[PDB]
């Protein structure tokens, strides 16, 4: 006898193109603005 | 006091109470506790790992798919399980850190 060709049927050898792939991840967080602020008691300027 | 070295430090404090005056039947006392800690990440790290080795191999695979599932949904899922895991390190032992890049001198020398 001969089988000229016979394979195996179905797992591993039908997954070596799909890993799968990876990622990534990031933070997460800011500031706040400073920028206008002022005392909002006052008195020193009176000196004037 | 004890134990710091085990919490969040950019979350100082990390405590709720509550207090229920009405115990634990036919006994004087009792408590329950919820903690988020992130060692939680070792159950998803597993559960990562063990599916990966299920899945770059289709075991089992032909039942769940044998149900409709696309192979995008369990990639997804996985996918979306190792951001949940990504993430868990990147609240785990971090420190209060605000972002920035290394920076250097001019000139003084005006034209």
């Amino acid at each position: 006898p001969d089988l000229k060709n016979v394979k195996s049927k179905i797992g591993s050898t039908e997954n070596l193109k799909h890993q799968p792939g990876g990622g990534k991840v990031q933070i997460i967080n800011k500031k706040l603005d400073l920028s206008n602020v002022q005392s909002k008691c006052g008195s020193k300027d009176n000196i004037k | 006091n004890k134990n710091s070295s085990y919490f969040v430090e950019w979350i100082p404090n990390n405590v709720k109470t509550a207090v229920c005056d009405i115990p634990p039947r036919g006994l004087k006392m009792s408590a329950t506790f919820i903690g988020n800690s992130t060692a939680i990440q070792e159950l998803f790290k597993r559960i990562s790992e063990q599916f990966t080795a299920m899945f770059r191999r289709k075991a089992f695979l032909h039942w769940y798919t044998g149900e409709g599932m696309d192979e995008m949904e369990f990639t997804e899922a996985e996918s979306n399980m190792n951001d949940l895991v990504s993430e868990y390190q990147q609240y785990q032992d971090a420190t209060a850190d605000e972002q920035g890049e290394f920076e250097e001198e001019g000139e003084e020398d005006e034209a």
